[PDB]
């Protein structure tokens, strides 16, 4: 269905972790968690950003259907990538995904021989949280993220580098920081991106001959109120978020 | 995990399991009936032979092929469903009662020249739709069509589907059944594309008339001899470049052969139209042969007897 993985605040509050009495901003710090070891294992292996962030989705949508109280974001997020890295055609071996997640996990401790009733056994629980996942998603893993949108629009606006480079960042930490995916569609999350973006750089998209404003011709839907109440979450969390601003920050 | 919610994958069972219908050159694909409306289904469970890495890649490429066609004269999976140590996957698709390879391998089925227009109108229809998605079939022959019982015909059997792109392309050559493998997969291309699909749709044309596969090889060698027996003979003068990667380099081939698409099947097929359709998708250079675009815009769609419903058979 269209609507099946795209949820109300309401079901957003009553999710499964809440069930077994998860507080809202311990799951969606679960989350972040999950979205950070996500983009460390992803770097390690050198898969790219687009198959670090489809693993993000399936992250955010394997926790509407199951709880963080059943299934650790350590134990899903390596089974998320090590499929994710698979679909988007960047396939990893289960040994290498196995190696380079216990190292982010346990720097300190070694790797236990690949011989080992323990190893054995690890190598089994990805295959089997994999195959969770699968059934999780009911096997629908082709992910449209805003990124693809962010490239059409900032074209579709003749926006600096700069502008489109800080979109795509917008786009990339709103994975990390919010359920946006879980709400909006990718089209609504990229006018998001570029709103904000704009706001930060201090760019004015005019509008056109028509008497339309940009975000008209990427999204029906979209409101300016929309928007800035969408910005002004986003920014919040970026906002909380040590160094991650300062990755845009122009200091001239 | 034994008792894990799982409200958008239904266990298999929701199907009773009538009849095994893939035992030759396939895995397990079964006749099943949806246990509350009676829907008939075909089930095709996802292989697990040497699957050290999980969940097959194969499988995930199928599916996603799977979900992205959605087309009349395509194959259409309905869900996939798991069950309940180890447990299997399958595809679920909308049961189709016949294969051109059966239909064509029976005495008593009898097509009309109106009819195999419509076939042949409904298979390259597929193929135009499929390739414009980026999808090559690969694997093109009558036991891969299939038709309704309402005369609808489906492109079946995706497994050996791949995307395809637009420096140069490396597709794997291990593709496509010998007797429907087109020339330049036999001279060893791997940069080729929806050409392939329709020398294989050419065989299967000329297959609606002889009843039987044109060119039945049993090594790469005598399949590229065969099809010298009928197209011709690989030329540089017929095939511009053909002269790169064998030719002369071994794969011993002939030198004197002369096109007989038109006279050996001229006996069988008659209609002008139909013979000049079928040479022109039995066409040596992939690059010369008509595409499925053009090949539906031929002559043989648009002359009287009009293409018509299949109501033969039953
Ligand atoms: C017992 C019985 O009734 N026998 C009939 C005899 C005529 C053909 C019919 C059939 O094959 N029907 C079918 C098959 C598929 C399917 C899925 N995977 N593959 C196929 C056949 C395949 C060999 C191409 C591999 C689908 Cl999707 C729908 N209907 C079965």
């Amino acid at each position: 269905n269209n609507k099946r993985w795209y949820f109300t605040r309401e079901q957003l509050e009553n999710s499964p972790s809440r069930a077994f009495g998860v507080d809202p901003d311990k799951e969606l710090s679960y989350r972040q968690q999950a979205a950070n070891l996500l983009q460390d294992m992803g770097q390690r292996l050198n898969v790219s950003q687009l198959t670090i962030n489809t693993a993000i989705v399936y992250m955010h949508r394997f926790y509407m259907i199951q709880s963080f109280t059943r299934f650790p974001g350590n134990s899903v997020a390596p089974a998320a990538l090590f499929l994710a890295a698979k679909v988007e055609g960047q396939p990893k071996k289960l040994e290498h995904v196995i190696r380079v997640a216990h190292t982010c996990l346990h720097p300190q401790e070694s790797l236990p021989d690949t011989r080992s009733e323990a190893y054995l056994q690890q190598v089994q629980d990805l295959v089997i949280l994999e195959s969770i996942i699968l059934q999780t998603l009911g096997f629908e893993l082709t992910i449209d993220h805003p990124h693809t949108h962010v490239v059409k629009c900032t074209q579709l606006v003749r926006a600096s580098k700069d502008l489109a480079q800080t979109s795509y960042f917008m786009a990339t930490n709103s994975l990390h920081l919010t359920t946006f995916s879980l709400q909006y569609t990718p089209p609504v999350v990229a006018c998001v991106c570029i709103h904000l973006a704009c706001k930060w750089s201090n760019w004015e998209i005019p509008v056109s001959t028509d008497g339309k404003h940009w975000w008209e011709y990427v999204d029906a839907t979209v409101t300016l109120e929309l928007l800035d109440e969408l910005t002004h979450e986003l920014l919040q969390i970026l906002e909380k978020t040590p160094n991650r601003l300062k990755r845009i920050w122009n200091w001239r | 995990y034994d008792d894990n919610e799982c409200p958008f994958c239904d266990e298999v069972s929701k199907y009773e399991k009538l009849a095994k219908i893939g035992q030759g050159t396939f895995g397990e694909v079964f006749k099943a009936r949806h246990r509350k409306t009676g829907q008939r289904v075909a089930l095709k469970k996802v292989l697990m032979e040497n699957e050290k890495e999980g969940f097959p890649i194969t499988a995930l490429r199928e599916i996603k092929i799977l979900q992205l066609l959605k087309h009349e004269n395509v194959v259409n999976l309905i869900e996939i469903c798991r069950t309940k140590c180890k447990g299997s996957i399958y595809l679920v698709f909308d049961f189709c009662e016949h294969d051109l390879a059966g239909l064509l391998s029976n005495v008593l089925v009898k097509f009309t020249l109106s009819e195999i227009k419509r076939v042949m109108q409904m298979l390259l229809n597929g193929l135009f739709y499929i390739h414009r998605n980026k999808i090559l079939h690969r694997d093109m022959k009558a036991a891969n069509v299939l038709i309704t019982r309402d005369g609808v015909l489906k492109l079946a059997d995706f497994g050996l589907a791949r995307a395809f792109s637009l420096n140069p392309n490396r597709y794997t050559n291990r593709v496509v059944t010998l007797w429907y493998r087109p020339p330049e997969l036999l001279l060893g291309e791997r940069d080729y594309g929806p050409p392939i699909d329709l020398w294989g749709a050419g065989c299967i044309m000329a297959e609606m008339w002889t009843r039987s596969p044109i060119m039945q090889g049993n090594t790469e060698q005598h399949q590229l001899a065969l099809i010298s027996q009928l197209c011709g003979s690989i030329t540089p003068e017929v095939w511009p470049n053909v002269d790169n990667y064998e030719l002369y380099e071994k794969l011993e081939l002939v030198k004197g052969q002369k096109r007989k698409v038109k006279d050996r099947l001229a006996a069988y097929v008659r209609d002008p139209y139909a013979l000049d359709l079928i040479d022109k998708l039995l066409v040596l250079d992939p690059a010369q042969r008509i595409d499925s675009e053009d090949a539906l815009e031929h002559d043989f769609f648009w002359s009287d007897p009009m293409p018509s419903d299949l109501k033969g058979m039953l």
